[PDB]
DNA sequence: ATGGTCGTGCCGCCAATAA
């Protein structure tokens, strides 16, 4: 179904802001670490899209990052088939619930994975807000969520203005649980 | 009466065909003919002693009942005269009470106690080693052998002049000796002390095989050795090391001689017989053996491949008188060092391999390895499928001739040159077992034969024979770096027998039952193993200061190294055989505590020394670096002489030292630095000289090609260059290997990457994965020379174009010229073997990366950081 | 058939739980 020309669109529009950065810098460094490799992988095999796509776009971007396929064959080709239960155990994942995002697994110096309504700066999340064109009123509520330690109504926020809704309708509780939402409402 | 002298060189026993009997080999001396001869001495009548334990209340086999009446002595005899010997088939024996002391693993035993002590001839039969009774609660020494029964009665400690006493005539002889004797019981051997060992015969020898192009099968065509008369033990090798030689050479089986042979062997007019058939050669090689009557077998490779395809010829062929290689009369020979050393029985068999291999650290232990390092000479190696064409020429079969006769003396050549008999004979004086596997190797039996005499010299009984585990050293957290200043270097002389002498460790010490034990009390006398180890440490110090003698022969100042090293390893090993699982002698508390203590001291020398507001910065369970951040050697080393005192002041027996003063020092990570090392010489001046420890250059699993660069690099590093300077060279070097590399100037030899084999070929399941075990399955398949456990393999990474990883396409060197479609895969060679040794050795210093070292090789920068654009 | 501690290069394997 998706196919590989629509998936920076459905990034910048449904993707909540973290998977959207993930996205972000791995187009740009052609690099990933392994939690954010983890959480892109998973949401994508959540998403829908199966083995043969998923292993052509990893390929494509790690042939932008300017090493031999060998290299990324030997490498990270099995745990991308195990990530989809195809080896080992052969059991399937589910892909990492919000709370676990927002609370496990903590990223550290070179990780852009988890939530940046906690993770990331605020400073720096007012001018990343800015490049999403967030209204003013809206940046302020979430600083303020924020400062309230609100993280999971944070985001419910971020999707209604976004979405020009004024009620989402559902709980936060999954990245995929979100996008799908998302996509019931635009589509 | 009648009493001759002897000196005994080998024992041999065979429990299962001659039970109670023990062959002794040896030399006699003779007025009339004024010269040594070989003759061996029968001893007959050897008896199995036991040790049995009273029980202090009898207990019944059914529920352990005491009746009350305390049990006696003769109780005791009575259940082993009425009980035990009936039930058995003991006839005779002769029994009395005697005192022991007990000290080992085995619990409900008292310190001191009263033993049964009765003795019986071998030939009645063995009781159960867990034999248990009314009166007795356990038995000792049930299977002890007859030769170290003998041996600890007779209180034998190696080689020595023997005396006999009423020797007796022998009606049938068994032995290829000139003379002979025998003795009723072992009660008539004597030992002396002041007789001046005589001197030997030693003899050398070689062959060169041949594979049958009809069938898979190997025959001998071709045989030299070398004879010496008067080879002496206690003095150097006499020159020349040689005073007689033979060879003889015959044909495989369809090829003939060239003709007018005869008449070019008379013309060369040497000592070389033509023989017809291989049984011929056997059977003149068995009568010259013989006739010579050698002493010492010297030879290459002897244990593993010459003597088992000697042996397999001799059965295939039914060479007559097959016995004659050893020095025992024998019908049927067993067959698999355990095979070979029963065959060759009576005679002493050295290998030069092992001995290499156990003396001095090299590369590789081939032949011409072994004469390109010890001797310093090359050595032609002739391709084993040549040796067929070859065989047409009269000029060619000569000159094969003649190698094999160098490779003869080549042998001999680094026999007399490394030392290995005196040594080995020192070793077995001081240990008291075998001479002649001593040679063999290992430091098990050494350290047990010491102990066991150790034990039993004390009045002691000790335990029958057999039929990661815990915290060790400590290294302290490196700091990673570069140095400029004086770094000074503390050592501590022979720390872990240090610590035994100086906290009475010992058996008889040491209370126990993952717990360490408590220090035992001061007041208790000096244990056995410090007693024992204390000879060690003075011989090891002796020695040691005979080196310190100025104005001494170059060979002789290397002799006395080798001596040292193997005096100081033999010292150690006696506290790793304390952790060996399958060692007589098994205690773990004892190595525990050991391993305790020197951490603990390692601790505290850290700490004092921290106290003086001195920087540490390294040590390896007995040093300490101490960066004192001077540029004049007078005051650090007043400040070393300072610290030496401060610390020698606590203790009785340890001692420290200044190993060494570095001008420059690099370290790495742990286990791996450079430095430079400062030596006096005269008038106060002095020298320095690089030497390296742990880096990937010392090791053998890298291309030379690398090794040099990563020298290179850090002999430009520690120079007192500028650091500007360095950059740019380091830079240029670069370039060039790069340039020479894709050039092809480069010879194929530097190419070759060395590692070992620790098990067979054939017990490796990731064969596909492996190049070593690769390349030794092929050249075992489609070669002559096999390759065993503990052999080396070099191999060559080459272009395939198979599209393959690169650990599946390894191929011998052989293989390369060979061929036409195998070329050198310059790119894993510029990107895996030089890139990374340079890159970690430039690592600590600054203006040097991975990617400046891409660049510089003319590698391709855009895989190893790029990215960021 | 001595003990332990340390690093370097090849492989395979795993986490996950909405709807
Ligand atoms: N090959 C070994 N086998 C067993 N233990 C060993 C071995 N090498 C070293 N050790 C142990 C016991 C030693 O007391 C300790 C320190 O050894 P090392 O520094 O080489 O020499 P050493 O402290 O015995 O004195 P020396 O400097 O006089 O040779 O490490
Ligand atoms: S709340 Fe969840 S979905 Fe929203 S940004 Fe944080 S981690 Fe992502
Ligand atoms: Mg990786």
């Amino acid at each position: 179904k998706i196919s590989l020309d629509q998936i920076d669109l459905l990034s910048t529009k449904s993707f909540p802001p973290c998977m959207r950065q993930l996205h972000k810098a791995l187009r740009e460094n052609h690099h990933l670490r392994h939690g954010g490799r983890m959480q892109y992988g998973l949401f994508l095999k959540g998403i829908g899209l199966t083995l043969e796509q998923a292993l052509q776009f990893w390929k494509q971007e790690f042939i932008k990052g300017k090493m031999d396929p060998d290299k990324f064959d030997k490498g990270y080709s099995y745990n991308i088939r195990h990530s989809f239960g195809k080896e080992g155990k052969r059991t399937d994942y589910t892909p990492f619930s919000c709370l676990k995002i927002i609370l496990s697994n903590p990223p550290s110096q070179g990780d852009y994975h988890g939530c940046p309504f906690r993770h990331s700066d605020p400073e720096l999340l007012k001018q990343k807000l800015q490049s999403y064109k967030i209204s003013p009123g809206g940046i302020s509520q979430i600083l303020d969520l924020v400062k309230g330690t609100h993280y999971q109504v944070a985001c419910q926020k971020y999707f209604e203005m976004i979405h020009n809704v004024d009620d989402c309708g559902f709980s936060l509780n999954h990245p995929n649980q979100f996008f799908c939402e998302s996509q019931r409402i635009l589509n | 009466e009648q009493v001759f002298h002897f000196y005994w060189l080998d024992a041999y026993e065979d429990q299962y065909n001659q039970p109670g009997v023990v062959f002794l080999f040896g030399k006699v001396w003779i007025e009339s003919a004024e010269t040594h001869v070989s003759c061996c001495v029968m001893v007959k009548n050897i008896e199995r002693t036991l040790y049995f334990l009273p029980r202090e209340m009898k207990i019944d086999l059914n529920t352990g009942k005491e009746t009350g009446t305390p049990i006696s002595m003769k109780d005791v005899y009575e259940e082993f005269d009425e009980k035990i010997a009936t039930k058995y088939k003991i006839m005779k024996f002769k029994s009395k009470p005697v005192e022991k002391n007990y000290a080992f693993e085995i619990p409900d035993v008292p310190e001191k106690s009263e033993y049964l002590e009765v003795k019986y001839s071998a030939e009645m039969p063995q009781l159960p080693q867990d034999l248990k009774g009314e009166t007795f609660s356990h038995v000792f020494g049930t299977n002890t052998s007859s030769l170290e029964l003998f041996l600890m009665n007779r209180k034998i400690k190696g080689p020595c002049w023997l005396e006999v006493k009423s020797p007796q005539l022998l009606n049938q002889p068994v032995s290829w000796c000139k003379v002979e004797a025998m003795a009723l019981k072992p009660d008539l051997v004597n030992v002396i002390k002041d007789v001046s060992p005589p001197p030997l015969v030693v003899m050398a020898f070689s062959m060169k095989t041949m594979q049958n192009a009809k069938n898979h099968q190997n025959e001998i065509i071709a045989m030299a050795a070398l004879v010496h008369h008067s080879f002496a033990l206690d003095k150097a090798a006499p020159k020349p090391p040689f005073q007689s030689h033979f060879c003889v050479v015959s044909k495989p089986k369809d090829c003939i001689f060239p003709y007018a042979f005869k008449e070019v062997i008379e013309k060369k007019n040497v000592k070389v017989e033509v023989a017809a058939t291989e049984r011929t050669l056997l059977g003149f090689f068995l009568a010259k053996v013989h006739k010579i009557d050698p002493d010492i077998i010297v030879g290459h490779n002897i244990y593993g491949f010459e003597l088992e395809v000697l042996l397999q010829r001799i059965n295939v062929c039914k060479a007559p008188h097959w016995s004659k290689i050893g020095r025992l009369k024998r019908s049927n020979m067993p067959k698999l060092g355990f095979g070979e050393r029963n065959a060759t029985c009576g005679r002493m068999i050295c290998d030069v391999e092992i001995s290499a291999k156990e003396l001095i650290r090299c590369k590789s232990y081939h032949l011409s390895e072994l004469v390109q390092q010890i001797l310093k000479t090359e050595r032609v190696v002739i391709p084993m499928e040549n040796i067929q064409n070859m065989y047409s020429e009269s000029s060619q079969l000569l000159y094969l001739l003649e190698h094999t006769w160098k490779d003869a003396k080549f042998i001999l050549q680094i026999m007399c040159e490394l030392n290995v008999l005196p040594l080995a004979l020192q070793i077995t004086n001081i240990a008291g077992n075998i001479m002649s596997r001593t040679l063999m190797g290992g430091r098990s039996e050494r350290n047990e034969f010491l102990l066991l005499h150790a034990f039993y010299e004390n009045n002691y009984i000790v335990p029958d024979k057999q039929i990661a585990a815990y915290a060790g050293g400590l290294v302290l957290d490196p700091k990673v770096g570069f140095y400029d200043k004086f770094i000074l270097l503390l050592d501590f002389n022979s720390l872990y027998p240090s610590i035994i002498q100086e906290f009475n460790i010992c058996f008889t010490t040491v209370q126990r039952v993952e717990q360490i034990p408590e220090l035992p009390d001061p007041s208790l006398e000096m244990g056995i193993l410090p007693r024992e180890i204390r000879k060690l440490v003075e011989r090891r110090k002796q020695v040691k200061q005979l080196m310190k003698q100025q104005d001494l022969n170059p060979d002789l100042i290397l002799q006395y190294d080798i001596r040292q090293k193997a005096l100081k390893l033999t010292a150690n090993s006696m506290y790793g055989c304390l952790g060996f699982s399958y060692s007589r002698f098994y205690a773990k508390p004892l190595a525990a505590l050991v391993t305790y203590k020197g951490r603990e001291i390692l601790m505290h020398t850290k700490e004092m020394v921290q106290k003086m507001n001195l920087e540490v910065i390294y040590g390896d369970t007995d040093s300490i670096m101490i960066n004192t951040n001077s540029t004049n050697l007078e005051e650090v080393f007043k400040l070393g002489n300072k610290v030496k005192s401060e610390v020698n002041k606590l203790y009785k027996l340890l001692e420290i030292d200044i190993d060494g003063v570095f001008k420059s020092l690099l370290l790495l990570k742990k286990k791996k630095y450079a430095a430079l090392v400062v030596e006096p010489t005269s008038d106060g001046n002095y020298v320095t000289k690089q030497e390296l420890k742990g880096l990937d250059i010392v090791r053998r699993d890298w291309c030379d090609l690398a090794k040099d660069t990563g020298n290179f690099v850090i002999g430009q590093i520690l120079s007192d260059q500028s650091r500007d300077t360095i950059v740019e060279n380091i830079q240029k070097r670069l370039i060039e290997i790069g340039e020479n590399v894709l050039n092809g100037s480069v010879p194929v030899s530097q190419f070759e990457i060395n590692k070992a084999l620790t098990k067979d070929p054939q017990d490796y399941p990731d064969k596909k994965s492996l190049p070593h075990v690769h390349v030794a399955l092929w050249i075992n398949s489609q070669g002559g020379r096999k390759v065993k456990a503990g052999d080396t393999v070099s191999y060559v990474i080459c272009q395939d174009g198979s599209n393959l990883t690169a650990s599946q396409r390894a191929y011998a060197p052989e293989q390369l010229q060979k061929q036409d479609n195998l070329t050198i895969d310059t790119q894993y060679y510029l990107a895996q073997q030089i890139h990374p040794v340079v890159a970690r050795i430039c690592e600590p210093i600054d203006g040097i990366d991975a990617v400046l070292i891409a660049t510089w090789l003319g590698l391709d920068p855009t895989q190893f950081r790029v990215h960021h654009y």
